[PDB]
């Protein structure tokens, strides 16, 4: 049975795997956003001939980037809570496992209550029991006293 | 000679094990500090961008 | 034979050390969330529900 | 106090999960943002030359229109965010009390399968006592119908 | 816990 101590240590060592990932995820994240940067301003160096038509295609290319980084958090945000919401139906189900031990548990008593009212029982009748082989044994002496020893002078 | 060959032998693993002890000791301390490194840094920084 | 049982009992400290020095970080890190979510927000998953 | 500082404990792994989690989801969230970000950009940088042919007030609507879109998606990604996500974080962790309480009526079902075992021991030399007694009973009974006899 | 008694008006 892992110890309370042992069971903690599991449940910070899941904590600490959470934090692990953390930071794996935040080194990515970073990688990730130098990277469009570098490919943003490459776009932007073959737009430079000076046109007011170069600026309108720039901020479009700006609009429609932003909406597809926005659309891309949303969805996977949505797919975080789904996994989250699938571990707390699976933990609910071992949840009526453990009230069916304990009503177990309550019938359990319940019988060892019954056993030791009958242990009580056995005790008194076994100490009546005691008594009455000692009475049968001066009732038989004493019916050879008074009723077999006299018929020999008669 | 072979009883002080594995004497010695025994008393270089009890003395490896100090050294695991104070270097996994200064590992976790390491890291106790640096951690509050990165939690201090992120104040200063937050607090910068309400000037914006 | 004294050696045996220090080694026992440091790294038993050591155990103690390292769960103690993640209690720091952990309420620190906890911390951070409750002063950059809304006041109000953190008090709706924490207290709302428990409110008479 | 043992027990306060083990429930204190347990908060404080609940408390440190909430807080983990949380900030885990929002940078996977992030990082997964950048990375559809990169993947568009790329494939559309070629395209950008022959497009400069376009007249100028179609480009005006369009920039309008995914202004309108980005105002959309930034508010169903602040209701995930903000209800949705620390709901879920919370029930998962209350759940981590569970292996605990498992451990306890499992301990308390095989201390309880142990009395019951002890007690038809005693109950078992009970009756072979009483066989005992009921046979020497019967023994002087039948002594006694001999004597009348 | 003062941070949180003085949003609750009650000890957390």
């Amino acid at each position: 049975l892992p110890s309370f101590h042992s069971l903690i240590q599991e449940g910070w060592a899941n904590s600490v795997k959470v934090s692990s990932e953390l930071r794996r995820v935040q080194s990515q994240a970073q990688a990730l956003s130098e990277h469009l940067a570098e490919r943003i301003q490459e776009i932007h160096k073959k737009l430079s001939d000076g046109s007011e038509v170069s600026v309108l295609t720039r901020a479009a290319f700006d609009a429609e980037l932003r909406c597809v980084i926005l659309r891309g958090c949303r969805d996977a945000l949505m797919q975080e809570c789904r996994m989250l919401q699938e571990e707390a139906a699976g933990k609910k189900q071992e949840m009526k496992l453990l009230q069916q031990q304990q009503q177990n548990i309550q019938e359990a008593c319940l019988l060892l209550d019954k056993k030791q009212k009958h242990i009580q029982i056995l005790i008194k009748g076994n100490s009546s029991s005691k008594s009455q082989i000692r009475r049968s044994s001066v009732e038989a002496q004493k019916y050879v006293q008074d009723k077999l020893l006299p018929w020999p002078q008669e | 000679p072979d009883c002080a060959s594995n004497m010695d032998n025994a008393l270089m693993r009890m003395e490896s094990l100090e050294a695991e002890m104070e270097e996994v000791t200064e590992q976790i301390l390491t890291w106790r500090e640096q951690q509050k490194t990165a939690f201090q840094m992120n104040s200063d920084a937050n607090s910068s961008c309400i000037t914006a | 034979l004294k050696t045996d049982e220090e080694l026992a009992r440091s790294f038993r400290q050591i155990l103690d050390l390292s769960f103690k020095v993640n209690k720091e970080i952990s309420l620190q890190s906890q911390k951070a969330v409750e002063e950059t979510c809304e006041s109000a927000l953190v008090r709706q998953w924490y207290f709302d529900g428990s409110l008479p | 106090g043992t027990t306060e500082d083990k429930c204190k404990e347990m908060m404080r792994l609940q408390l440190a999960y909430i807080c983990a989690k949380h900030k885990l989801i929002q940078m996977k969230a992030k990082s997964a943002s950048l990375k559809v970000g990169l993947q568009w950009a790329e494939n559309n940088a070629s395209v950008v030359q022959d497009k400069a042919s376009q007249k100028e007030e179609n480009l005006k609507v369009r920039i309008t229109s995914l202004k309108n879109e980005t105002l959309q998606i930034e508010n169903h990604t602040n209701s995930i965010s903000n209800e949705k996500l620390p709901g879920l974080v919370r029930d998962n962790a209350q759940l981590l009390n569970m292996p605990i309480v498992k451990g306890d009526y499992d301990l308390q079902m095989a201390h309880q399968t142990s009395c019951s075992s002890r007690q038809d021991l005693v109950c078992d030399h009970l009756m072979k006592q009483k066989a005992s007694f009921e046979l020497l009973q019967l023994g002087y009974e039948l002594e006694l119908r001999k004597h009348r006899d | 816990e003062r941070k949180w008694e003085k949003i609750l008006g009650k000890c957390p």
